[PDB]
């Protein structure tokens, strides 16, 4: 099925570029983050033309109106207020950098273990079973397009959990067993692709009287029809 | 309606908004009519 | 069978800046008008702070977009979830577990959380019903169901053990997982100390509370500490002074307070996040990290709500 | 609302209206979808015991 | 918290005034200019009018029916612009699917997409 999955795969990565053509919102936390930079700049800025009970916010106007030993007052009214005001706008941008760092440490284990192999971490490297990632930059941040596997069309069957035979309990190897309703087959968990039950794809474990739910069928072993 | 705006002060600004504190007739306020 | 606590949110407490400075006085607030955007400042961490709540709370339990719900034929191999499905006894129709759990624990306000306690509820019963019914294809896209003894029989394969050994061993490891829950039980109904993380973190947010409410009623210095006495017995020159005063020192208490919450919800979403991880590799799935979901072989894992918290119960 | 060439094309009264308190409070003239909060709802005392 | 009357000898309990924000919710104005207004914890008759855990809600009206969140308003409830005015209701959790199962039965997938 390699050109479904290339068609598949287009058609994708053609939708992932029209959303983000249309959608605003998609890179809501880069822009976010920038704007909560601006305003603390600005918010610093602005703080810096308070008076903070001082007769003004100009410092040359303080300076020069008042004398000396007011002026002294006036002055340190006016930097400790500055002085308060920086210290805010430092400490909570050590707090907005802390939470940067931690970010840029889930994007590097992200890259690390999504990009450069497949992980099997499940809703780690997004929805479904992930196949595999790209890395692109953008403005002060990456973005991961994950690529993945989703089972899409279900059916239902009969299931049991071993097939006795002669006697003998024969559990699938990789797979599971189930039937239609007229016969019997073992499938690839994920995927349905029924195949004849033989004894290559089965092993013996114990007898049909202990297990709970065992069915009656028959095994194939091609050596009997070969010989 | 919205008539009675008047610049605040002598300040040039481009392209920004700006929020003022000062006297301003009020929007959509009753007006009185004189014909007097 | 192990428990494994973790807080997810906080209480949402949102505190008017001028109002807790100022106690409803214009001269107070025309002196707090010379400090500019203090208390917008505060205010917007605040509500930053509250929002993120939400949104660690919604990250850590809406993780399915569908609402399952068990059939009424509670057959299951043997194993017995009636400790930790929900009932229809309980108006808040909440687990038992559940219910042990929830039963074991001035210009300032508390928004109530988006999620109420029985959608929580909900969520969770619902992720108990895919892992029960469908295992990890719920989690990975479309529920598909399967009967619990496979399901049992791939966790086993997973981790390196064949599965003749649970088919020729099926009673007793319904028998044992039966006393393990019972055994759970046991220890969550008698030990107190079970509990500690969530408890201490609501006696923190408490005694922050309260410290700042003691500070409200500090002096800092001025003649007095009541803004209506201070107004009234001195003249405006001093009670100018006096005001600034007063407002330095609740100014500044009110900032150390903002501060070390915002350190305290910075704490909190990182176990957020560390529970949505762990939500999502062991509920959700199969994880092969050693002792990420509990000593041992992790086979599996069960979901329970608490107050501000969520309970795993790693099998 | 200033212009390219220093005039002023609108202007939005801040006591006008909810809405019009929630455009004074983002400070932009076109309010995006969400709730805002705006203003702090407080009673006043009538009598004097 | 309570005092007592010096003239009448009786016990009288303070309450605080009723006080708390007040949030607007509405669309985007590139959408319509119609709002609502939420008073947070304080009763309606301090004040289409509704009472919820979150406090009052003025200009929407509640209706029955449960869809998706659109606009938070919490403790149950979210906020949406339906055909037109703002109506508040209580959240779905997501469309409810009841899983087939039993003890026999075995849902397979026949096809797959890579997304």
């Amino acid at each position: 099925n390699q050109k479904l999955i290339a068609n598949q795969f287009n058609s994708a990565i053609g939708k992932i570029q029209d959303s983000l053509s249309s959608t605003p919102s998609a890179l809501g936390k880069l822009q976010d983050v920038v704007n909560q930079n601006a305003q603390a700049l600005n918010t610093l800025v602005k703080q810096l033309s308070s008076n903070f009970g001082a007769i003004s916010s100009v410092l040359n106007d303080i300076l020069s109106r008042l004398d000396p030993p007011e002026a002294e007052v006036q002055i340190d009214r006016l930097i400790t207020g500055r002085l308060q005001s920086l210290q805010t706008y430092v400490t909570q941008q050590l707090i907005r950098a802390a939470e940067i760092r931690a970010s840029a440490n889930l994007a590097a284990t992200k890259m690390s273990e999504c990009v450069l192999g497949q992980s099997k971490r499940v809703d780690f490297c997004g929805k479904g079973y992930h196949l595999m990632s790209f890395p692109q930059s953008a403005p002060h941040g990456v973005v991961f397009l994950h690529v993945t596997y989703v089972p899409a069309q279900e059916k239902n069957f009969t299931t049991a959990p071993a097939i006795c035979h002669d006697g003998k309990a024969h559990f699938p190897r990789e797979g599971v067993f189930v039937s239609n309703g007229t016969h019997w087959f073992v499938t690839q968990r994920n995927f349905y692709e029924p195949q004849i039950i033989t004894t290559d794809n089965t092993f013996v474990s114990g007898n049909c009287d202990v297990v709970i739910g065992i069915v009656n069928n028959t095994v194939y072993d091609p050596l009997q029809p070969e010989l | 309606f919205t008539r009675g705006v008047y610049y605040p002060d002598k300040v040039f600004r481009s392209s920004v908004l700006h929020s003022t504190q000062d006297l301003f007739l009020p929007f959509f306020s009753n007006v009185t009519w004189f014909h007097d | 069978v192990t428990t494994e606590i973790l807080p997810v949110s906080m209480t949402k407490t949102s505190v008017d800046c001028t109002m807790y400075i100022c106690g409803d006085s214009t001269e107070c607030s025309n002196l707090l008008l010379q400090y500019g955007s203090f208390c917008t400042q505060l205010n917007r961490a605040l509500t930053g702070i509250a929002v993120e709540q939400d949104k660690n709370t919604q990250e850590v339990f809406a993780q399915v977009k569908q609402i399952y719900k068990t059939p009424p034929i509670k057959d299951f191999g043997g194993f017995n979830f009636s400790q930790i499905l929900p009932d229809p006894s309980k108006p808040s129709k909440r687990s038992p577990i559940e219910d042990l759990l929830f039963n074991k624990v001035n210009g300032l306000t508390v928004l109530p959380p988006l999620l109420t306690d029985e959608m929580i509820a909900q969520y969770t019963s619902a992720l108990l019903a895919g892992t029960i019914t469908s295992g990890w294809t719920f989690g990975a896209g479309p529920a598909l169901q399967i009967p619990f003894p496979m399901q049992m029989a791939y966790r086993f394969n997973g981790i390196g053990v064949t599965q003749n050994v649970l088919y020729e061993n099926q009673k007793l490891i319904a028998n044992q997982f039966n006393s393990a829950i019972g055994k759970i039980q046991d220890s969550l109904s008698s030990t107190p100390s079970a509990l500690g993380k969530l408890q201490d973190v609501v006696n923190q947010n408490a005694q922050a509370l309260n410290t700042l409410v003691k500070q409200l009623s500090s002096n800092f210095g001025a003649i007095s500490s009541v803004l209506n006495d201070i107004l009234s017995r001195l003249d405006p020159p001093e009670a100018e002074v006096q005001i600034d005063r007063l407002i330095t020192g609740r100014l500044q208490s009110l900032q150390t307070y903002v501060t070390q919450q915002l350190i305290r919800a910075a704490e909190i979403r990182a176990s957020a996040n560390l529970a949505a991880t762990k939500m999502s590799e062991c509920v959700l799935g199969q994880s092969k990290r050693v002792d990420f979901c509990g000593k041992g072989y992790h086979l599996m894992s069960f979901p329970q709500s608490a107050p501000h918290g969520v309970v795993f119960l790693h099998v | 609302k200033y212009n390219e060439n220093g005039t002023i094309t609108d202007a939005v009264d801040c006591a006008l209206d909810p809405l019009s308190e929630t455009k004074c409070t983002l400070k932009s003239f076109t309010v995006e979808k969400g709730i805002y909060q705006t203003s702090n709802f407080r009673v006043q005392p009538t009598e004097s015991i | 918290d309570a005092v007592r009357d010096p003239q009448t000898l009786e016990i009288l309990d303070i309450t605080p005034c009723s006080f708390g924000g007040v949030s607007v919710i509405t669309p985007g104005t590139n959408t319509s200019n119609q709002v609502a207004v939420l008073y947070q914890d304080v009763n309606c008759t301090e004040v289409n009018v509704f009472q919820t855990r979150a406090g009052c809600l003025i200009g929407a009206e509640h209706v029955n029916n449960s869809y998706e969140c659109d606009i938070p308003i919490g403790a149950g409830i979210c906020a949406s612009y339906q055909t037109q005015s703002i109506i508040a209701y209580t959240m779905s959790l997501g469309a409810e699917n009841s899983v087939a199962y039993s003890n026999n039965s075995i849902a397979i997938p026949t096809n797959f997409t890579i997304s």
